[PDB]
């Protein structure tokens, strides 16, 4: 009820970024959409003296037809001015369950400093440019901007007081319009209590980190090897090495002594066995010296397997992975590569919400066209985290199979 | 007098820390000064501008060509950035048939548009007194200037706020801004059309807009930003490809420039050669002598823009289809239609610059820059029609790396048609012989040495002159591909090579992949395996190489 002075960084203007195409539905969508908030004093009509813009477009989430508001506050947020912090839940990862709440409604019951508005600038566009573009500012705190959990973060204690008073044992967790609210308990009990605070916060996604876990490096288990076994063992023994110091393959590649046809079976001799077994024991230790820092960014890998299968893995020093993981899950994707990469996205920025409490930056097998023209029609978050394309395949692809 | 209803200004600032414009007056003839006092004593009597003392501080050169000419350039400078809304004018191919369309040019357009008051100050102008014996005739202005940064955007918005109001309570109508004309159109009986173009008009009359009160100057066809707008279709403005002795570098762009803006609606325009001689010249002087090649695709182009061709409007009750055809070079041609023979619009797209390629690619690639212009300008993503079999595209996307979409399509059996051209094996090849293969070269000399030994016992060596290690690595594969059966395993510990190949290119520019490619078409089966160098893996001989 009463705005709190908000500003941007030293030097840096507001953000300017071009509004891309969209279809006629996302369009008609967001007339009504905005109508709707401008007889509700959310938004206003600007005029020409504004020269800000950012990205607006259209989507619908999991189990609605209604058509949501999604706008890219990636290059606001990132020249909004930081605001401080609280130290991120490290209990919020081991606990058994957790469940996603969008509390995106709340932030419009608040106004927006005055003068910040018009950096809050977007544009419905127009089909083939014939009209001009309906312009809009925000009044309100909007979603998607970083300073609206920062702002409401005084009355969103307030509103969780009595629950957390209630319940020690649950732990509460806020990221941009979402609500991460983690517990022990059964499917059953924990959609009830979900059911209790969202009735709690209508008078003011199950997700189980417990059966996540890091991956290791396995090596195969045979009876008898081939030339190319042995080569491919090799090979990823050679690539553990940079991960793992005590890896030695001579005894192994000694077997490759000789110009043999790739399928020919060769017997292991005892040094060779030996030497296998060593190195299974020392990955099945953990990595020598791998922390977190808070001060630099999270990097993410993903590598598109076939058969709808992905593995990524999360680091911020090379070979020094925080987490690694194995997306698989089929969801009216099996005929779309991109719908299927874009779940994957949100997946593993979803983990590295629950984990750090922080968006990691993509590095995606896909050329920047495709995903840039197809990734908006598959995404369902509210959040957008920041990417790159990698257009040289990787050897290590199968050393992650 | 009935109560003209005031236009709401726009407030405007100046840059931050940046002050008005202050230039030294020009010393003008005694005509051209008194051509501008009578010229600035009409507009005050309009209300244009307003007589100002000598407390204002900022001033800006005027001119007299008689008509004034304010220039503006400095205050442009100095003034804040506008949301200018014109960029990318609309296609003739988006546009809706209409049976009646009209055109209303609003006559002083800026000259009627006020100005903010807190900003008037700062486009101050002086006029020279006759032999300088008396101080300038001091001038601000009123409405918006014509010349000033903010006139366009300011005009457009205020434009549109009136135009808002008849818009809602007349959808039967579509009404479209550009510059001072408006474009009416509707499907309504011609009495009926030009009753709401009465009452469009009387509508701006209400806030002191004056329309033509003749007929319209304008009638269709209109010509307008090098399209022709006809009642039933659209094309280009004609497209005449001279005769030259000789080409110089302004007529081969000013050539590339008539076949781009032509290549939207005449199918099948080439541009790879005649843009091809422009590489790296940046001599628009310079005298280029044309390639047979870029010769016969000037024939091809002027055989094509021999007769009109013309599009039609957008039908959005139709589907919408856009075909695509390969025509070599990396080159690519499309139509988009809704009827057959009928098209909308066409285009080209051209590969992007790389060192490797293949077909499949640069396919995609036209795939996405045709579904963002299409929903640009209808606002939908078409139907495709590609010259590439359903097997061949699942065989590519589901064993491709990387992730890759198209949306709905059928293919059209209309050659070339786009094929993969070789497909590596995923297990090795029982019974194939096994080539391990290597290549070294010597960083100062440049000799290098290339080859491979067998399972079977079969050897070679060559020796090289001129070379490095990435070209001994790829040479080693490439002798293993000429000197081996139908099928055949092939090892190397070139991370340089696997990863060319591993990209799957029909195409390259070094002719040592363009080769490693033609032997890769002959075979039968082809199982590429990667093993770490210098890990004493027996066969992988690195000192046979090394000699
Ligand atoms: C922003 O406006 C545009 O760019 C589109 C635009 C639309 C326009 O006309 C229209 C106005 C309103 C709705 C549809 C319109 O065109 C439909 C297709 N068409 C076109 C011409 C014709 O006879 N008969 C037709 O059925 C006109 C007459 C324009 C005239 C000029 C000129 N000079 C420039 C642009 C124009």
């Amino acid at each position: 009820i009463e705005t709190v002075p908000v500003k941007l960084k030293p030097g840096m203007d507001g953000p300017k970024v071009k509004q891309w195409p969209l279809t006629e539905e996302k369009i008609k969508a967001l007339v009504e959409i905005c109508t709707e908030m401008e007889k509700e004093g959310k938004i206003s009509k600007i005029g020409p003296e504004n020269p800000y813009n950012t990205p607006v477009f259209a989507i619908k989430k999991k189990d609605s037809t209604k058509w949501r508001k999604l706008v890219d506050f990636r290059e606001l947020n990132k020249r909004t001015q930081d605001f401080w912090g609280i130290p991120h839940p490290a209990g919020l990862k081991k606990k058994k369950s957790v469940t996603v709440l969008d509390v995106g409604d709340a932030y419009f019951s608040v106004p927006l400093d005055e003068d910040f508005r018009k950096y809050t600038a977007f544009t419905i566009p127009s089909i083939n440019n014939e009209t001009p573009g309906i312009r809009y500012q925000y009044n309100v705190l909007p979603q998607g901007w970083k300073g609206s959990p920062a702002i409401f973060q005084s009355s969103m204690t307030k509103i969780l007081e009595p629950f957390k008073k209630q319940n020690p044992d649950i732990v509460i967790y806020q990221y941009m319009d979402d609500l991460y609210v983690g517990s022990d308990l059964e499917i059953g009990q924990h959609r009830t209590k979900i059911e209790e605070l969202r009735q709690h916060l209508l008078r003011w996604y199950e997700l189980h980190p417990d059966k996540w876990t890091v991956q290791p490096i396995v090596l195969p288990e045979k009876d008898s090897w081939t030339v190319n076994d042995i080569q491919k063992l090799v090979g990823k023994l050679n690539w553990a090495s940079q991960i793992y110091p005590g890896i030695k393959v001579r005894q192994l590649s000694k077997l490759l002594r000789g110009t043999k046809a790739l399928t020919e079976v060769i017997p292991l001799t005892e040094e060779a066995e030996l030497e296998l077994a060593e190195n299974r024991e020392i990955l099945k230790e953990p990595v020598h010296g791998v922390y977190y820092d808070p001060s630099k960014d999270l990097i993410a890998e993903i590598q598109k397997q076939g058969q709808g299968q992905w593995t990524y893995q999360i680091y911020q020093e090379p070979f020094k992975n925080l987490k690694t993981g194995k997306y698989a899950r089929m969801r009216g994707a099996h005929t779309n590569d991109v719908k299927q990469l874009t779940e994957a996205v949100q997946k593993i920025t979803t983990e590295s919400i629950v984990i750090w409490g922080k968006t990691p930056k993509f590095k995606l097998p896909i050329q920047k066209e495709t995903w840039e023209t197809w990734w908006t029609e598959y995404w369902q978050a509210t959040w957008i985290p920041e990417w790159e394309f990698v257009n040289t395949p990787p050897l290590v692809k199968l050393w992650y199979q | 007098m009935v109560p003209i209803s005031p236009i709401e200004t726009v407030p405007v600032k100046l840059k931050p820390g940046m002050d008005g414009p202050k230039v030294k007056q020009w010393p003008l003839t005694e005509e051209k000064i008194k051509a501008l006092v009578e010229i600035c004593t009409e507009m005050e009597k309009e209300g244009k501008i307003s007589k100002i003392g000598p407390e204002n501080p900022y001033n800006t050169p005027v001119f007299a060509i008689w008509r004034k000419l304010v220039d503006f350039r400095e205050l442009n400078k100095r003034t804040q950035d506008f949301w200018e809304v014109q960029l990318g004018i609309p296609h003739p191919a988006g546009l809706k048939k209409k049976k009646s369309v009209t055109v209303l040019d609003v006559g002083d357009a800026y000259f009627s548009v006020p100005l903010d008051e807190d900003f008037r100050k700062y486009t101050a102008f002086t006029i020279p007194s006759i032999n300088n014996e008396t101080p300038g005739i001091r001038y601000q202005y009123n409405v918006l200037p014509q010349g000033w940064k903010g006139s366009p955007a300011i005009f457009q918005s205020s434009m549109t706020k009136i135009l808002e109001p008849f818009a809602a309570q007349n959808p039967d109508i579509v009404i479209c801004q550009y510059m001072d004309d408006l474009y009416v159109g509707s499907d309504l009986e011609i009495g009926q059309h030009r009753t709401k173009i009465e009452e469009l008009r009387q509508h701006l009359l209400r806030w002191g807009l004056t329309t033509p009160d003749k007929k319209h100057q304008k009638e269709p066809p209109f010509l307008w930003m090098g399209y022709e707008l006809h009642p039933d279709k659209w094309t280009v403005q004609p497209i005449v490809l001279p005769e030259k002795d000789s080409w110089t570098v302004n007529d081969i762009q000013k050539l590339v420039g008539k076949l781009n803006w032509a290549s939207q609606i005449y199918p099948g325009i080439k541009v790879r050669q005649l843009s091809k001689l422009l590489r790296g010249t940046k001599a628009l002087t310079e005298v280029i002598p044309l390639t047979e090649e870029a010769e016969l695709e000037l024939a091809e182009n002027r055989e094509i823009l021999k007769e009109p061709v013309h599009g039609v409007y957008y039908d959005p009750s139709k589907d919408l289809i856009a075909e695509i055809q390969k025509q070599g070079q990396g080159q690519w041609t499309y139509q988009i239609y809704q009827e057959p023979f009928k098209n909308l619009k066409t285009g080209k797209y051209a590969r992007m610059r790389g060192a490797h390629t293949n077909d499949v690619k640069q396919l995609t690639e036209a795939v996405q820059k045709i579904t963002t212009e299409s929903i640009v300008i209808w606002g939908k993503t078409p139907k495709f029609k590609l010259p590439i079999q359903k097997e061949t595209w699942e065989t590519w996307w589901t064993e491709y790396w990387q992730a890759t979409w198209i949306p709905e399509w059928e293919f059209v059996n209309t050659p070339p048609l786009v094929k993969l051209w070789y497909q590596l094996e995923k297990e090795p090849i029982v019974g194939a012989e096994t080539f391990y293969v290597d290549g070294a070269a010597n960083r100062e000399t440049k000799l290098g040495k290339a080859g491979y030994v067998t399972n079977k016992g079969r050897q070679k060596v060559v020796p090289l002159t001129n070379t490095t290690n990435q070209k001994t690595e790829l040479q080693a594969i490439y002798l293993a591909l000429q000197d081996s059966g139908l099928e055949v395993n092939i090892v190397t510990d070139s991370q340089y090579a696997l990863g060319i190949i591993q990209a799957q290119p029909d195409k390259s520019e070094s002719e040592l992949v363009n080769q490693i490619i033609e032997q890769l078409i002959k075979k039968e089966k082809v199982y590429l395996a990667w093993v770490p160098a210098h890990k004493g893996i027996g066969g992988n001989e690195q000192v046979d190489k090394l000699v």
